């Protein structure tokens, strides 16, 4: 049900409904996880890692985390230690302004910066399976922590650009993210129950395509489906949109990898 | 002979008092177009019980012909925003003004002339179908 509690493995409390972030308060009476819009059967799949097929990829990435790769003969673990310690909390605060870059960066950009400059290893395709499994492992060790992305300070112009995108109609169908997810959440489009379009549960394991789905891959698919031309994955436009959409869910718990239609 | 997108005669309620083509509308083809996910895809948003798994974003169209005149129904299909300003229903006879329009779902930019989502004839067919909904 929409108001039932989500607990994972009998151990991790997930906040699935939260007071609306101050910047969005005019628009929603509260913010809700996508989990709260799913049927009971689908909801149950996220309650135990043994039933969440998304966690099979996470367990694979746990082995990658310890595997030396690249000309430097190093594994992530050689610098960051055990992933449960070294990545604790990170998913809750990205995208964020990164000192060394003088810009807002996503987790995927950071990972590929380490692969090339510190590991001597090939970059992973931004929305490919290797990257998305590693981003899911990083999400999974912060589950239950509230999403807390900064929207002001050095992130402000980026968040504002994201907001402009979220409310811009695109494609020949002429629809904005807000057309569906703000005005019509809790309605149906054909057999799909519209949520608020939150990303606190990403990468999502979709029962439809039986793989993990990267945030930028979901964004590209949504704009394509307006009969429109999406921005490139990893582009400044989708980095900005990710910051802004992440902020629409501030206060919900990290949930990734989640299970969705 | 079809009235091209540039040329449609729209009053100030957005109503469109004459047909967009001289070809008579076939309501059987109308019915098909509405549930064709490539053309009308109307059932994504609208229930019609006369006709599976309809959306709830738009109102049920049962009885629509009892409640609105034909000119208003045709106006909704030419450019819904003339009748329901800021609606999420697409403009099915508009060819200008889109941001980043793509060729169907291929993510490729439409370069050159933009064709409307439906033809004049397709619109008169849907209108003829909708007119059966009394
Ligand atoms: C030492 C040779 C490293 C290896 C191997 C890997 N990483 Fe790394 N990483 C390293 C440093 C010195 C830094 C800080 C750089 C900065 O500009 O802030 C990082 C940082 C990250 C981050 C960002 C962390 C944060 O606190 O915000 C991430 C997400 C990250 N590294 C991921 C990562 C992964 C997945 C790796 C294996 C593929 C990996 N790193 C290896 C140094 C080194
Ligand atoms: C209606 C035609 C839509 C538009 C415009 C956009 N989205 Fe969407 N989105 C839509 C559906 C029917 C669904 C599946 C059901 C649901 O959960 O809402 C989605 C899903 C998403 C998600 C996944 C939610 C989750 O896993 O919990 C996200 C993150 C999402 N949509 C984002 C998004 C953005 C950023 C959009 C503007 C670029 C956007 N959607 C437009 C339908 C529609
Ligand atoms: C969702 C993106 C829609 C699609 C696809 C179609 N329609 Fe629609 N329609 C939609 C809305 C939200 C509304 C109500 C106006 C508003 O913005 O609040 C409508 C309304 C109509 C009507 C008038 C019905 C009434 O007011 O009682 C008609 C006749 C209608 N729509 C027809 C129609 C057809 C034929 C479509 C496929 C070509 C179609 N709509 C798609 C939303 C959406």
């Amino acid at each position: 049900g929409p108001d039932d509690p989500l607990v994972i493995n009998g151990e991790i409390e997930i906040v699935t409904r939260a007071p609306t972030p101050a910047h969005l308060a005019d628009r929603f009476d509260e913010i809700r996880s996508g989990w709260t819009f799913r049927t009971d059967d689908t909801q149950a799949l996220e309650m135990d890692d043994f039933e969440n097929s998304g966690m099979v990829f996470v367990e694979e990435a746990r082995a990658v985390w310890d595997r030396p790769e690249g000309t430097e003969g190093k594994a992530c673990a050689d610098c960051h230690g055990a992933v449960d310690d070294g990545m604790y909390g990170l998913r809750a605060v990205y995208p964020k302004y990164v000192e060394s870059a003088g810009k807002v960066r996503t987790v995927e950009q950071m990972i590929n910066a380490c692969r090339t400059s510190r590991m001597g290893a090939p970059e992973w395709d931004y929305i490919g399976p290797d990257m998305t499994a590693m981003v899911a492992l990083i999400a999974s060790v912060s589950r239950g922590m509230p999403v807390s992305v900064a929207i002001d300070g050095p992130a402000q112009s980026t968040w504002e650009k994201g907001r402009e995108i979220y409310y811009t109609r695109y494609g020949q169908l002429d629809l904005s993210c807000a057309s569906c997810h703000e005005q019509y959440f809790d309605h149906y489009i054909r057999a799909d129950h519209l949520s608020q379009g939150q990303i606190n549960g990403f990468p999502s394991y979709r029962l439809k395509n039986a793989r993990l789905n990267a945030v930028h891959d979901r964004f590209r698919g949504c704009i394509r489906d307006t009969r429109g031309v999406p921005f490139a994955v990893g582009s400044p436009e989708f980095v900005a949109l990710e910051l802004y959409v992440a902020s629409r869910g501030n206060g919900l718990s990290v949930e990734g990898p989640s299970v969705r239609n | 002979a079809e009235v091209a997108p540039g040329d449609v005669a729209i009053d100030g309620q957005g109503h469109v008092a004459r047909p967009l083509t001289d070809a008579p509308g076939d309501p059987v083809e109308g019915r098909r177009l509405m549930t064709d996910r490539s053309v009308g895809n109307c059932i994504a948003c609208h229930e019609v019980t006369e006709m599976q798994f309809p959306g709830t974003v738009g109102p049920s169209l049962d009885g629509v012909a009892a409640r609105y005149p034909e000119a208003m129904i045709r106006g909704i299909l030419v450019n819904s925003k003339n009748v329901f300003p800021e609606t999420v229903m697409p403009a099915y006879y508009r060819v200008e003004g889109f941001n980043r329009p793509g060729i169907a779902f291929t993510s490729k930019p439409i370069e050159g002339e933009i064709r409307p989502l439906m033809t004049a004839g397709q619109i008169e067919d849907v209108v003829a179908y909708l007119m059966t909904l009394t």
